[PDB]
This record gives structure tokens, sequence and C-alpha cells, in this order.
């Protein structure tokens, strides 16, 4: 079960294989995407970093569940560095 | 000040062979009556558990010996939950916590003010406590099988609000005490496939 | 740093086993705590350097998986199974991805899991250590100072009652 988010020209591909791809562009339905992505039991979910600084929220509160996982990826044109900054003060937080 | 260590519950502890210890703590969750179970104690208990097993021809002797174990282990795990938390570890002792919670709650809590929990036949009495311990052992009957527990909670939960009223129901009609048992029974066979 | 007065003498013993197993807890909480970072840092270093790379690899670009979720006490861990001329190579680069992104959908999942426990875990050996154990030493010392005090209270009188 794996659930794909982002720009459909990035992300469509995807469809190639089973992968529930959507192309949501809001701050609030991207979590009402996730939050149906979370009652279904999708393993995986593979988001463009593009869509995530909308509903960062709820990418927190499951961040503590296993499922979903909450994937940042880049899209077609670029990451907005979100690699650097959770690998960074996650280290740091623990040590 | 509630301290045991006064002179006359002291020299009353000498010459008597039953204690029951009352403690604000209960009284003060409204758990009635406040007898606090870890610490109160019979030394007739052995010999009374062997009348009542043969009177009632139940295996009560075994029952009231593992109802408190359950309760013991309630103690003792309730002394990392501070520490560890509830999801933390020990997942099949939630369970029995969870059925201890129903031994204190619905067995154990026993208001003197409605007109029928005001007093409980041994008969009756018989029923509440086999109910409980045969879920105790059902629910591990279903993690050892492998169905997740939160699913046999929703079970529970269906059948656990009848046993919360097991004691309102009159004395003379103990069978629905009786056949709760049985779907009880039933569940883990519409719940695990 | 006193809690509050309940004096009793039993109650004195009860706490002097309460604060063992505070420091039994404290003790054991503490080298969970280096263990569970033993396998944090492991980790990092395998997720710093799939993210990087899984970034260039995305840039120049039925299958469905089941995750039994493994476990490591504290929490549980996730192990990914999968049961299933440009044109074609950007399919494929694509394709390419595939089998690592998942591979980073794992580590970089379980390091946020670790890492959040490590929090958790920390503020409780943190809250056992500077509020639970020294508010219990500095409780049984004033209860033991209050009975101290009560017993030659007690006796000065007696020789009084003695002295009639």
């Amino acid at each position: 079960k794996i659930g794909v988010v982002g720009d459909k020209d990035s992300v469509s591909p995807f469809r190639l294989f089973g992968f529930d791809v959507q192309h949501g562009t809001t701050k609030t339905e991207i979590r009402k995407t996730i939050d149906e992505m979370a009652k279904n039991e999708y393993g995986v979910i593979y988001i463009t970093e593009q869509c995530a600084n909308l509903v960062p929220e709820t990418i927190e509160r499951y961040k503590g569940q296993l499922t979903p996982a909450i994937i940042l990826i880049p899209s077609h044109q670029g990451t907005l560095g979100i690699g650097l900054e959770e690998i960074q003060n996650s280290v740091e937080k623990a040590v | 000040g509630g301290d045991i260590s006064e002179p006359v519950t002291q020299n009353t502890l000498r010459v008597v062979k039953v204690f029951w210890g009352l403690d604000s703590s209960l009284a003060q969750k409204r758990h009635f009556p406040s007898i606090n179970w870890i610490q109160s104690y019979s030394l007739y208990s052995t010999e009374v558990g062997r009348y009542m097993d043969q009177i009632l021809q139940q295996d009560w002797s075994d029952m009231v010996t593992e109802g408190m174990r359950i309760l013991q282990e309630e103690e003792q795990l309730n002394e990392i939950v501070r520490l560890v938390g509830i999801d933390s570890l020990s997942d099949n002792d939630r369970l029995t916590l969870e059925v201890a919670k129903s031994i204190r709650e619905d067995y154990l809590q026993q208001n003197a003010f409605d007109d029928v929990d005001t007093f409980t036949s041994r008969e009756k009495q018989f029923n509440m406590l086999k109910v409980i311990l045969t879920f105790g052992k059902e629910a591990r009957k279903a993690l050892s099988l492998g169905a997740y527990f939160n699913e046999i909670m929703e079970g529970t939960v269906a059948v656990r609000e009848r046993i919360s009223r097991s004691k309102y129901i009159p004395e003379e009609e103990l069978a629905k005490i009786s056949s709760i048992n049985e779907e009880i029974k039933e569940t883990i066979q519409l719940i695990v496939s | 740093m006193r809690l509050n007065v309940n004096p009793t003498r039993m109650e004195l013993t009860r706490l002097k086993k309460q604060l063992t197993t505070a420091t039994r807890g404290h003790k054991l909480l503490k080298d969970k705590q280096d263990e569970l970072m033993r396998q944090f840092i492991l980790l990092i270093r395998k997720n710093n350097e799939l993210r990087q790379a899984i970034e260039k690899e995305t840039q120049t670009a039925n299958v469905s998986i089941s995750v039994v979720e493994k476990n490591i006490m504290s929490v549980k861990v996730p192990l990914m199974n999968f049961q299933y001329a440009e044109l074609d190579r950007s399919i494929d680069g694509f394709t390419q991805l595939l089998p690592k992104l998942l591979k980073l959908a794992e580590v970089e999942k379980t390091c946020q899991l670790m890492a959040e426990e490590i929090e958790k875990t920390r503020r409780r050996v943190n809250a056992l250590e500077y509020m639970t154990i020294p508010q219990l030493e500095e409780t049984i010392y004033y209860i033991k100072m209050k009975l101290e005090e009560n017993e030659r209270a007690e006796v000065t009188r007696l020789i009084k009652v003695k002295n009639m």
C-alpha cells in the first residue's frame, strides 16, 4: 500500500506502479488526503517537498506513528531542502 | 492520621486473624468499600476456600487465588507505567491491567446504597468472578494466536458494558450472568476470522 | 522541594524502598538511553548518505509493499518488503529511484522514531533525577527530624509524669 503526493508531471510516472498518486495543492486538504491516507494502512507515502511546507503539522503528528512513513522528496524542479533541516535537528535533539 | 502503627491497631492485629485495612486513597476515588486488597489479609482464607468449593462445587479455591494474582500483577505493573509508559512494553500485560480494572471496578467496587448491590448472594457472587477470569484467559487465547489487542478490546467494550451492569441484575436471574459468559466465548470466534 | 507533609513511620522505610526503585529505574533508563543512542548514530550516517544521493538521482531524473513492523523494545522498527531514448531513460532513472527512495523511507522513519523516543526517555531520566529523587531524600530527612524531636519531646514530659 503506497501513496504519493505532488505535481502531476513529476509524480504521474509513479502511476505506472500501483501508487495511489494525488495532485493536491491545498494547505489543509493535503492533510485531508494524508488523513484518509492514515486510516487506510498505506505503509509509505512519498511527498514532493514543494507540497510539504503546506501542512507541516500533519507530518509531525504521525511522525511518532510508524504508519504512514512520511517521506520528503524533490519534485522535477527541486527540493526545498527538507533533508538539510530534519537530519540536523534530529541528531542534536537526541544527543 | 490513618497510621496503623498506633498501639490500638498494633495490639489488635496480634490477637485477631482477620484485618480489613482501609485507606483514604480509595475513599478519595470513591472506591467503596475502600478495603486495600494488597495488605488486607485473612488467616481463615485457606479453610474458608475449602468449605466454599464443597458447597458450591465450583473450582472456587483456584479462582480466588488467581483473581488475587491479577490484582497483585496490576500493582507491580503500574510501577513501570510511571517510568516507561503505557504502550511501552509488556503489551499482553495491558490485558491484565484492563481485566484487573474490571476486577476492582465491576467486582470489588460495591456501593451499599443501590437497592440490589447492597447485598450479593454467594451464588451470584460466583458469576462475576467467573466471567472476568474466563475473559482473562480468553484474552490470552487471542494473543497466543496473534489477534491484536485493540481488536479484542473493542470486543470487550461491546460486552464489557454488560458486566459493568452485572452488579445490578437481580439475584433470581443468575442465568444472565451465566449466559454473558457464553457471549464472550463467542466474540473471538467472530473477531479472529 | 518538600512535597507534602505525610508524617508516618513505616512510610519512611517504604520511601527508602521507593528511593531504591527510583535509582534502579534511573540506572536502567540511563544505559537504555545510551543503547538507543548507540543505534541512532549508526542509522543517521546511513540516513544522511541515502538522502543526499536520493536528491541527485531524483533531480537528474501490481506493485505494493507489505510492512511488518519489527521491534526494538521501546519503539517498533519498520522493515520494508516489496511484493510485486530519453523517454525510456527517464522511466528507468525513475525506476532506479524505486529500490532506493523506499530504502530511504526505511532508514529515515526508524531514525525519527528513535530520536523522538530518546527525548521522551531523556525527559523521564531528567525528571526522575532532578525532581523525584531529591524530593524523596529531603523529605525523609525532614520526616526523620520530626519523629526525632517528637520522641524526646515526650520523654521529657514522661519524666514530669514520673516526678509527680
